[PDB]
């Protein structure tokens, strides 16, 4: 019995920023996710259409980890249905979603005292992003009736902006590590159970 | 594509980088009110002029988005307060010389150096000094040289320092397109735009003119029983009929009369309520001064101390090897960081203002989910109001009873609330014309009322018409009287604790009605009943994208700035104040003169 590789997607060194999330296809293995949500090392766990007393009994062919870092006010955007800053320009999940975030605080392992300026999050865009989408630009965001050349000075302004991350802030404003499993059916033949 | 959109997508950007460039500013600056050290004060003027030298390209860059167009009304506040220009509409070598006066007017009240000619071998500092000869000294002449020689040492060279102040804060506020420098500390009272609600600055100096007409027998009241209590202790300095000495009101200049209950104290047989004796015998520590004043804030209703608050703030003074300047102010350091900062004791005045600081607290805690230009007050004397009534709700002895501090069997007979009430009446009704009497100097200094010549006779005059004060010592215009404060040296404005009275009271008089409290206002608790808390909590999350004359039709009812819940909570007092003054002779002459020699 191998197990999923769920220590390289909970466990990680380091996540990546909400503008470029990482999709991590596991597949050809056997899960757990019991393991995680019952040792209850992590903490939200909400799901829509499945449910963790049915998680282990009915299988997939390819669950999506989708593994993302936010603010704390922030969590309640990675929802079906939601709409705001990070549910609108980074990470939208659409209507029919079959899987559930796991959001745990991490303020020891994510958060350097005096700026962590590492992580970005995308502020303006032009349009609403279609679901499971990721924009990896850096192109500047044209608000106003004059054709900027790539400068952003007046009214053309720099899409991504840095979270700043100090140790002390709220669980209003901690870094939250956010990933998602996205489960879906096709036509293959389900691997992930046991 | 619209000037509405465009203002928008500069606003998103301005809060969030706003919000990383002011955490990292005000944690400099709490790393300097907790470590005085010669390495950590450069710290803070490295972090605060990264926030001035950013405001000031941001306003520029908000002074291109007309505000004739944006409809928006929440967008049109937020650019309201970053469009206007400040200190910077004058020329290069006007306005550095703004900033180089304010250096040395600031500088030289808190080192003020003076003493007497008589002994010049020893010296004086104000603190611990010249706070302290207004306090255990009963002296007349010991305490005229203790009030004249501050303004004859400190007031002196501020005379010919301030005649260029009121000529060059003119030009500040001329090319800001208004009147004077008054309707600039008028303007944040200013409400504009939403119907029905309107607030223009000249008629804030009708409202207060209505509001202390009011207050007019009371205050007088207090002046025929101040006056009559002080004829004991001396003799011959007081006239009955006259007004008050200005240098035995027990302070620094007279703006709060605390120092003067020992002396006309009405019942002194009877104990004061204190509960310093009672916190030692419990092993009470500094701790729990804020557990039980958070034990207040959730059983109203309003939200739990968040964990970062209990871990990072300070609350006991750290030991004699590090300074930390432990005056209390409460730290919003933005972003979710709400810490506080005051070497905490156990006695019942450093008690009572956990109750008070934690309202500071609690109310920008409510407005964390506002953009970041209206994280405020619904205006300058808005924040310190809302703190003061969780500190007046809980100096009450009906408090007290509950969180075990007062005895089990505690007697409360009808001469006993009377001595508490004089105890309010010293400190907030004692300064409310020492409050109006001050800003309407200044608003009549700013105008351009009285000239050079006549900048001191019309203060005097205001002193003894509006307060009751008969100043000792014939003032020529040499000396710059009203110079000698901490409000008036450091350009704060004034009139923000005339409002803060009106308001804490007001509020008291509408949470009190929604707590279903039966009887009068000075025994009431909002602690342990939720109705109250709701009230409180619409006006609290509001902050500035709300005008202020709607957060007070949200609690009280009432659009405007009322006084009559203030002259209800001393009914008591006021009760009791005419049927002791049938002796004396109320009101005052403009005739009497100590120096009438």
């Amino acid at each position: 019995t191998n197990l999923c590789p769920f220590d390289e997607v909970f466990n990680a060194t380091r996540f990546a920023s909400v503008y470029a999330w990482n999709r991590k296809r596991i597949s050809n293995c056997v899960a757990d996710y019991s393991v995680l949500y019952n040792l209850a090392p992590f903490f939200t766990f909400k799901c829509y259409g499945v449910s963790p007393t049915k998680l282990n009994d009915l299988c997939f062919t390819n669950v999506y980890a989708d593994s993302f870092v936010i603010r704390g006010d922030e969590v309640r955007q990675i929802a079906p249905g939601q709409t705001g800053n990070i549910a609108d320009y980074n990470y939208k999940l659409p209507d029919d979603f079959t899987g559930c975030v796991i959001a745990w605080n991490s303020n020891k392992l994510d958060s350097k005292v005096s700026g962590n300026y590492n992580y970005l999050y995308r502020l303006f865009r032009k349009s609403n992003l279609k679901p499971f989408e990721r924009d990896i630009s850096t192109e500047i965001y044209q608000a106003g009736n004059k054709p900027c050349n790539g400068v952003a000075g007046f009214n053309c302004y720099f899409p991504l902006r840095s979270y700043s991350f100090r140790p002390t802030y709220g669980v209003g404003h901690q870094p939250y590590r956010v990933v998602v499993l996205s489960f879906e059916l096709l036509h293959a033949p389900a691997t992930v159970c046991g | 594509s619209t000037i509405e959109e465009q203002a928008k997508t500069f606003l998103d950007k301005f809060n969030h980088e706003a919000e990383d460039l002011f955490y990292q500013s005000s944690l400099a600056s709490w790393n300097y009110n907790t470590n005085i050290t010669e390495e950590n004060v450069q710290n803070m003027n490295n972090a605060g002029d990264k926030w001035s030298a950013f405001l000031k390209e941001q306003s520029t860059l908000a002074q291109m988005y007309p505000l004739q167009e944006i409809q928006n009304l929440t967008v049109k506040l937020q650019l309201q307060a970053l469009q206007q220009n400040g200190s910077s509409v004058l020329s290069e070598d006007k306005s550095k010389r703004l900033n180089t006066i304010l250096n040395t007017m600031s500088t030289i009240y808190s080192t003020g150096k003076v003493c007497n000619p008589d002994n010049p071998q020893e010296c004086l500092l104000l603190e611990p000094g010249l706070n302290e000869i207004m306090a255990n000294s009963l002296d007349y002449n010991e305490r005229l040289w203790a009030w004249e020689s501050w303004r004859s040492e400190v007031g002196k060279q501020l005379r010919p320092l301030y005649e260029e102040y009121v000529v060059l804060k003119n030009e500040m506020a001329r090319a800001n397109h208004y009147e004077d420098y008054g309707d600039y500390w008028r303007g944040d009272y200013e409400v504009n735009g939403v119907d029905g609600y309107d607030y223009s600055r000249g008629q804030l100096i009708e409202d207060v003119e209505h509001t202390f007409e009011e207050i007019k027998p009371l205050y007088e009241h207090l002046h025929a029983y101040v006056r009559a209590k002080l004829m004991n202790a001396y003799p011959s300095y007081i006239s009955p009929i006259g007004c008050l000495p200005a240098h035995l009101l027990g302070d620094m200049w007279g703006r709060f009369w605390t120092n003067l209950y020992s002396l006309t104290v009405p019942f002194g047989q009877k104990p004061n309520i204190d509960v310093t004796d009672a916190m030692v015998d419990q092993a009470w520590d500094a701790q729990r001064i804020f557990k039980e004043a958070e034990k207040f804030f959730v059983s109203v209703g309003l939200p739990n101390m968040t964990q970062g608050f209990w871990e990072n703030s300070m609350l006991t003074d750290p030991g004699n090897v590090q300074k930390a300047v432990c005056h209390p102010t409460a730290w919003d350091l933005g972003k979710g960081d709400f810490r506080i900062l005051m070497c905490t004791k156990v006695t019942m005045d450093d008690f009572l203002t956990a109750h008070h600081e934690m309202g500071h607290i609690q109310y920008d805690m409510a407005y964390a989910a506002q953009p970041f230009l209206l994280r405020n007050g619904a205006n300058e004397g808005f924040h310190e109001a809302v703190g003061e009534i969780m500190s007046l709700s809980a100096a009450t002895p009906k408090h007290l009873k509950s969180i075990g501090l007062l005895s089990p069997d505690f007697q409360e007979d009808n001469e006993t609330e009377i001595n508490f009430l004089l105890k309010q009446a010293l400190t907030i009704v004692g300064t409310l014309p020492f409050t109006y009497m001050l800003e309407k100097w200044r608003w009549m200094v700013f105008k351009g009322e009285i000239p050079k010549d006549q900048w001191m006779k019309k203060w005097w005059e205001m002193k003894r018409e509006i307060v009751g004060v008969v100043e000792p010592v014939p003032h020529d215009e040499t000396y710059c009287d009203p110079a000698s404060l901490f409000h008036v040296s450091n350009d704060y404005s004034f009139i923000r604790y005339y409002t803060r009275t009106l308001y804490q009271f007001q509020f008291q008089e509408a949470l009190c009605q929604a707590a279903k409290h039966e009887g009068p206002l000075h025994k009431c608790d909002i602690s342990n009943s939720t109705e109250a808390g709701q009230k409180l909590f619409n006006m609290l999350r509001l902050g500035k994208s709300e005008p202020w004359t709607l957060a007070l039709e949200n609690v009280v009812g009432a659009k405007n700035m009322n006084v009559r819940p203030l002259l209800n909570y001393f009914e008591p007092l006021f009760t009791w104040l005419k049927d002791q003054n049938k002796n004396s002779f109320v009101g005052w002459s403009t005739d009497w003169s100590p120096y009438a020699d």
